[PDB]
């Protein structure tokens, strides 16, 4: 049995700028690639479990849990049309989403051989204030022997490559965006 | 890390794992995550946000 928890950096600021910069790559393409990868993970073995959490500026919401694709679409739609963005709190909170993922892997681990794994796709500036928190969620991931992988699209994260180095995960800095899925399916499919 | 408080029926779906309470952020937590936040993670998910 394997576990795949995809953490997508749905930072509305960065994605909005990316749509304004008129690059071919928008948030919709990223979500479609994520859904394709998750479908492959679920198909490889009918033991596997899937989880997709969106990391927003305010909250971290489980997009999941094909019926799965439909529920993901509706969830992200609601999350992006019903929002409250305070000006002060504009960064993305990677640490909170990782914490939610960890506590989810807790119960799922309790259910049982579950080999857990978290994939993070980041795009925007990673906040430095969460140093006390983010480090915590790395070590909590280390003690549970959960791997943390990183597909970073644009901006570099010293924090996330730190976390990949600690947990024993993979850090991929993809250059051109239309070639993302190929990488996603290749190196990040358990 | 502070301890947490619980009452069964009044005002399920947890804030952490989203499966069916902090005195600071007022976030409903189930038993599993209530133990994991204290024993392992050493910080509350609602306190981070
Ligand atoms: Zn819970
Ligand atoms: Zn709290």
């Amino acid at each position: 049995l394997n576990l795949l928890v995809i953490v997508v950096d749905a930072n509305p600021i960065w994605w909005g700028k990316q749509a304004l910069k008129e690059s071919q790559f928008t948030l919709s393409k990223c979500i479609d690639a994520v859904m394709v990868l998750g479908n492959s993970h679920l198909f490889m073995n009918r033991s596997n479990k899937l989880a997709v959490i969106a990391s927003h500026i305010q909250e971290s919401r489980f997009l999941y849990p094909t019926s799965a694709n439909e529920v993901i679409v509706e969830e992200i739609k609601d999350l992006m049309t019903k929002s409250d963005i305070k000006g002060q709190h504009t960064e993305t909170l990677l640490a909170g989403s990782l914490a939610k993922a960890l506590c989810y892997i807790h119960r799922m681990n309790k259910e049982v051989e579950m080999k857990s794994r978290i994939l993070v796709i980041k795009a925007a500036e990673d906040s430095a204030l969460q140093y006390m928190n983010f480090m915590n969620v790395i070590f909590a991931a280390q003690k549970q022997n959960i791997l943390i992988d990183a597909c970073v699209l644009d901006s570099d994260s010293g924090l996330l490559q730190q976390a990949c180095d600690i947990t024993g995960g993979l850090y991929l800095k993809v250059p051109q965006m239309p070639s993302l899925l190929q990488y996603l399916l290749w190196v990040f499919l358990p | 890390l502070d301890a947490f408080q619980e009452i069964p029926l009044e005002e399920r779906f947890c804030y952490g794992c989203q499966g069916e309470v902090c005195a600071v952020c007022q976030n409903v937590f189930c038993v599993d995550c209530d133990v994991f936040v204290h024993d392992s993670l050493h910080s509350c998910p609602g306190c981070i946000h």
